[PDB]
RNA sequence: UGCUGUUGCUGUUAAAGGGUUCGUAGUUGAACUGUGGGCUGUGCAGGUUUGUGGUCGUUG
RNA sequence: AGUGUGGAGAUCGAAGAUGAUUAGAAACCAUUGUAGUCCACACUGCAAACGAUGACACCCAUGAAUUGGGGAUAUCUUUUCAGCACGUUUUCUGUUUUUUACGCGAAAGCUUUGAGGUUACAGUCUCAGGGGGGAGUACG
């Protein structure tokens, strides 16, 4: 199995969050400029960032990401009363009751 | 809304709906009613929930049917309800 | 309020809140109880400097019953108007 | 060092909010033990381990042994608080059950028998407490009887600042952790009844939330 | 430890007091009919491929004329039914659920 | 069947009170219910109270201010001498601070105090506080 | 529960001495059964002969000769 | 609470609000009823909806108005809304009233956890639906927080202080309740003129 | 398995031989007799 | 030892509601015959009478 | 279930038999099979005869229902047990219930159908219990 553990899936986010503007869908690119803004005994785990950090970055293209801030990139009443309301006949009962009256622009349906 | 309900005066919504033994103070559900008999016109005073094969004097005529509840007046019959 | 000495001293710690709806005794440890304050308007919509404030214990508040409870209580206050008025 | 967490507890290390009664007034939450320590003068608070026991927990590998410690604080002069808190080993459970027995002080009411002459004696009436099925009810009694409890009680009751009362324990009175309860809670009641000289109407007053609002949002 | 607030089956406890037992449908093991596990069964006579074939060499059924269907009222007894998987143990949260129509 | 109407009177208003209530309607209504009534609104543990008239056992509909922690009947009426008041007040009332108990004496119906005061034994009613 | 009446103190009466022969300690201190079978008759202490010793052997999980005699 | 000291008619339905009250459709009631809000129903009409009683609609409003209104630190007062369509208006009414705002899942623990970072002491809770706010009512009664909420004619009123009988359904509604609340709070806090009418669209309330 | 201990042996099949025993007692009485 | 319980026990599952009715003794048993009246002094509550910031027609 | 006397005996089936299965199997499984099962009359009166919850009476929060009888006022059928019947909405009395409020409880759980309204212990009557066994035995 290759599932990403979260130290990769949160390294990922972070590096988008921050470099988001220096990626794009090329995981060799994004492997060069993450091995330059991270640091990590591991080149394994750096290469699964790469990787992941670039299907973020293919999953932003088709809308937001859940987990991804990017805080660089993140009255129609008066129409209605214009047209009048068409109250129920109930409503309009309540409305016939009250001291203000029956509202203008109403009607019984 | 906005009305809490007191027991002593209760509101006639709420009262009308009890049962006539509920009520605050209970009373009778029942009433007479002075019919007119589709034959003669004599008029006969029959009670709402009869149950005892009411009779015109005269044309002898069942008036009413009794049911398991308010008699059932007979058909064509005048019968207006008497106050009290 | 209170109880008193012979002499006159007051004696008790402290005198608790009584609930505005069930005039119940709000104790120390309910964590329920609710105090809510009200504002005074004045004669133009703006609200003065004083408020209404009123107490409710916490067992009504589980019940359900303190939105009724307040809504007798801000009436009969006179802050709360029953009926609309006549058409 | 104290970082007052709530905002409870920078009022009153602002030392505005300066007695537990302040507190016990509005029903507001005491969860910062450091609290209680400020607001009860140094010397005057009290605190004794009445039961420690240990509870197990049976493992695929033998059992998990803990530890349940029974803690009572209290000023002998109108204030109790029990608390009860499970460890790993015996130490952290005491730690930690002084803390949660600060954490639940309450009020408990001190009352007369008869002539009201002198500081109150004895509770105002008779209350009773239940925890599981022991019972633990409290009658007032005249001055010079003393503490006719069990000894737990007893000790409970002395902490709480009482003089005199006569005590009847129903259910199962050796199990110690809900008799410490249902003493407790038969303290509580003392101020939650309603008694014909608490009658008279009340002026509200501003919590103290409400009353610094301006200082604590400055912080 | 009373485990189920009915005891298992539809009589509480002053509607009737005796239920006339039924046969298992399985074992035949008698058991009162309202608290026997009772499942109406619609099973086709044929399955899907065998229909076919028969529906085909059949001048009467065809794609108009469906064919007939098996109808039984199955009742099973609580040994019977668990063992044949009609019903199962359930979380004693989930027991309480209940189920008017075939779903 | 009833067999006491004050008990059940008692109780009535003992449900209410623990309900929170405002008003309560007791059902039937009784001479010894209505000067127990009274009593209890002597001393401030009810508001006012209404007597309807339906030309048998009465109903009553009392105002509650929420000052009654508990009211209840003693049955049977146990005699009390003027020297059993203390035992009484011992075994059924809170404290002696407050709570009342209510007597059937000759003098009529009345609080163990005004009983007390008046040097006059007779039959407990009930309780209330 | 129980009755409650005025008038009912026969029936409490009878009501409770049925029930206090449900009281085992109760009920051997009024009856002769436990008096007869006493080897002491009642008595709290007994002068006898020693007619021989004996090793009766502990209840487990006890391990050991109890010396007793026959007496 | 129209009613006030002076006895004066300031704090009254203008027949303005009553028409962006209906327009907006705020008296439906889900078909459903409660006993609790049984006396904020008016009554039920053909296809068995409830109406709600515009006049104590109003009464409600103005009341939770000036509760809020009496909160000096308009941070302390809280509006939640798990709801998604209420995301919006909470967010107009906090940026316009000052209230702090949460939308989205409640986390548990927010108002009893104080250790955690992201603990808050709110004064007064406002809750867009008190069936989906049901854990920040819950949380609300362990730490002596009254409640408002936008209650329809279904709703669990168990910890709910000042109930207000509005249709907590649909974009519109829930956006011109807000709308409405923003507008009263700022004319008792006197931010704003009663005479003129508000500047302020409901549309910016509209979820989306 | 709907029952608790019987605690010395299934109660019907002991009453079962108490019935028995006391059949017995009541024939050996019989021939006395 | 409130494990004999009148005060004061328990009875779904721990010991314990009789299979169901009826039923004598026995126990218990629904309301009602009923506010005393004025007079005076003294301290309290609200049916209306002259006068004296609000709603309301246009002084009301 | 059992007993007595008559009847009945289709089905199933204690005892019994046989075939299997077993170390053994006097059982479970198969084929049988007597008494019984069914009816009448007369005995018996011991059930997990259970809601393991005595009877009568009072208060008691919420939502869907359900059976029977009555009040008031959308739909279907309507050549005779018919001025019908059902059905809608609301109400009501009485019944068997269900889901989710106090309160109670050792808990499981109960909750206007209490196991609630009880140490803040009293509506009325009645039956039963007082560690486990011996023992529901011995004797009468
Ligand atoms: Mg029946
Ligand atoms: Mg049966
Ligand atoms: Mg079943
Ligand atoms: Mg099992
Ligand atoms: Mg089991
Ligand atoms: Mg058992
Ligand atoms: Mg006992
Ligand atoms: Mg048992
Ligand atoms: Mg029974
Ligand atoms: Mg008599
Ligand atoms: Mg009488
Ligand atoms: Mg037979
Ligand atoms: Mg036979
Ligand atoms: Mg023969
Ligand atoms: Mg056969
Ligand atoms: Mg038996
Ligand atoms: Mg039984
Ligand atoms: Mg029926
Ligand atoms: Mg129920």
């Amino acid at each position: 199995g290759k599932i990403r553990t979260k130290t990769v899936k949160r390294a990922s986010r972070q590096v988008v969050e921050k470099y988001y503007s220096k990626l794009n869908f090329d995981f060799y690119q994004n492997k060069r400029v993450i091995m330059d803004v991270t640091i990590a005994e591991s080149k394994k785990l750096k290469n699964k960032i790469a990787g992941y950090t670039t299907h973020i970055m293919k999953r932003l293209a088709r809308g937001p990401v859940r987990g991804i801030s990017l805080k660089l990139q993140e009255s129609d009443v008066d129409k209605v009363i214009q047209s009048g309301v068409s109250v129920d006949k109930k409503t309009m009962q309540m409305l016939q009751r009250l001291e203000i009256g029956v509202p203008r622009r109403v009607k019984r349906a | 809304g906005f009305f809490d309900a007191d027991l002593s005066y209760p509101t006639v919504r709420t009262e009308r709906m009890k049962h006539k033994r509920r009520r605050l103070v209970q009373g009778p559900n029942s009433y007479f009613m002075d019919v007119s008999c589709p034959r003669c016109r004599q008029v006969t005073v029959v009670y709402s929930h009869a149950t005892t094969s009411v009779e015109c004097k005269g044309c002898s005529k069942k008036l009413c049917r009794p049911t398991g509840g308010k008699a059932l007046l007979v058909e064509g019959c005048g019968y207006r309800r008497k106050p009290d | 309020i209170g109880m008193f000495n012979e002499e006159g001293e007051n004696v008790d710690l402290y005198i608790p809140r009584k609930c505005h709806a069930t005039t119940t005794l709000i104790e120390a440890h309910d964590h329920a109880a609710v105090q809510i304050s009200i504002a005074n308007v004045g004669p133009n919509g703006v609200i003065n400097g004083t408020t209404t404030t009123l107490c409710i214990a916490g067992y009504l508040r589980s019940q359900g019953e303190s939105d009724h409870a307040i809504n007798h209580i801000t009436i009969d206050r006179g802050i709360m108007r029953i009926k609309t008025g006549k058409p | 060092e104290w970082v007052p967490c709530t905002k409870l507890g920078r009022l009153v290390k602002a030392q505005k909010v300066t007695s537990l009664e302040e507190i016990f007034l509005f029903s507001m939450p005491i969860k910062e033990h450091q609290i209680v320590d400020t607001l009860i003068a140094e010397g005057q608070l009290h605190d004794e381990m009445m039961k420690i026991y240990p509870v197990q927990k049976a493992t695929s590998a033998g059992q998990r042994t803990r530890f349940k410690a029974f803690n009572v604080v209290g000023d002998c002069d109108g204030h109790i608080g029990i608390g009860a808190r499970v460890g790993k080993e015996v130490s952290l459970a005491i730690r930690a059950s002084m803390i949660a027995a600060k954490l639940n002080i309450v009020p408990v009411r001190r009352g007369y028998w008869g002539n009201k002459i002198g500081e109150p004696h004895t509770i105002p009436m008779k209350v009773t407490g239940k925890c599981g099925s022991v019972a633990v009810r409290l009658v007032p009694a005249p001055r010079g009887t003393g503490i006719v409890a069990a000894p737990v009680p007893k000790k409970i009751l002395e902490f709480a600042g009482v003089e005199d009362v006569y005590t009847s324990s129903r259910g199962k009175t050796r199990t110690h952790g809900n008799l410490i309860m249902a003493t407790f809670y038969a303290l509580r009641k003392t101020y939650g009844f309603l008694t014909p000289d608490l009658w008279a109407d009340t002026e509200p007053s501003r919590d103290p939330t409400d009353e610094h609002a301006e200082l604590l949002a400055e912080m | 430890t009373t485990k189920r607030r009915n005891h298992g089956r539809s009589k509480p406890a002053h509607s009737r007091g005796r239920v006339k037992p039924i046969h298992c449908f399985n074992c035949g093991r008698l058991t009162p009919k309202d608290k026997a596990v009772g499942r109406f069964v619609v099973r086709r006579m044929l399955d899907a491929a065998s229909a076919r074939d028969v529906a085909e060499a059949s001048p009467v059924y065809g794609a108009n004329f469906p064919m007939p269907r098996l109808y039984m009222k199955q009742r099973f007894c609580i040994a019977c039914a668990i063992h044949s998987r009609t019903v199962r143990a359930r979380p004693v949260g989930n027991r309480k659920i209940r189920y008017t129509k075939k779903v | 069947t009833m067999m006491s109407v004050l008990a059940n009177a008692l109780r009535t208003i003992a449900s209410a009170e623990r309900r929170g209530k405002r008003q309560v309607l007791i059902r039937p209504s009784s001479k010894v219910v209505v000067k127990f009534l009274q009593v209890m609104q002597k001393h401030g543990y009810i508001g006012e109270f209404e007597i309807i008239d339906d030309h048998r056992a009465g109903k009553i509909v009392v105002n509650l201010n929420g000052r009654l922690n508990k009211c209840g009947a003693i049955c049977p009426r146990f005699d009390c001498a003027t020297t059993d008041y203390e035992k009484w007040m011992k075994n059924i009332l809170p404290s002696r601070q407050f709570g009342f108990v209510v007597l059937t004496t000759s003098l009529g119906i009345m609080d163990h105090e005004e009983a007390r005061s008046r040097n006059t034994g007779g039959k407990v009613l009930g309780f209330f506080y | 529960t129980k009755t409650n009446g005025q008038n009912a103190a026969r029936k409490l009466v009878r009501l409770r001495c049925r029930n206090r022969w449900a009281d085992k300690g109760w009920k051997r201190a009024h009856t002769f059964s436990a008096r007869k079978a006493n080897p002491f008759g009642g008595s709290s202490h007994a002068k006898g002969i020693v007619l021989e010793k004996i090793g009766v052997g502990a209840k487990q999980p006890n391990s050991a000769i109890r010396k007793c005699v026959r007496v | 609470m129209s009613a006030v000291e002076s006895g004066s008619k300031v704090l009254r339905m203008k027949e303005s609000d009553a028409q962006k009250l209906l327009a907006m459709r705020c008296h439906i009631g889900t078909r459903n009823q409660s006993s609790a809000m049984k006396k904020y129903i008016y009554g039920r009409t053909a296809e068995g909806s409830h109406i709600i009683d515009v006049h104590m609609m109003w009464e409600k409003l103005i009341l939770a108005a000036r509760v809020i209104a009496a909160v000096e630190n308009p941070k302390d007062v809280c509006v939640c809304s798990s709801r998604l369509y209420g995301t919006r208006a909470i967010y107009k009414f906090s940026q316009h009233v000052g209230t702090s705002f949460h939308g989205g899942r409640f986390i548990p623990g927010t108002f009893t956890n104080q250790i955690q970072k992201k603990f808050v002491q709110p004064r007064v809770l406002v809750v867009t639906d008190p069936r989906t706010d049901h854990q920040a009512i819950r949380e609300a009664s362990l730490v002596n927080i009254p409640v408002i909420a936008l209650c329809d004619t279904d709703a669990p009123l168990e910890y709910v202080d000042i109930a207000i009988p509005c249709n907590n359904r649909g974009i519109k509604s829930i956006g011109m309740m807000y709308w409405l609340l923003a507008r009263e709070v700022l004319r008792l806090r006197g931010t704003i003129v009663r005479s003129v009418p508000w500047e302020e669209k409901v549309d910016l309330f509209f979820y989306r | 398995g709907t029952v608790s201990r019987p605690r010395g042996m299934r109660p019907k099949w002991h009453k079962k031989r108490i019935k028995r025993l006391k059949l017995r007692r009541r024939r050996m009485r019989q021939r006395s007799k």
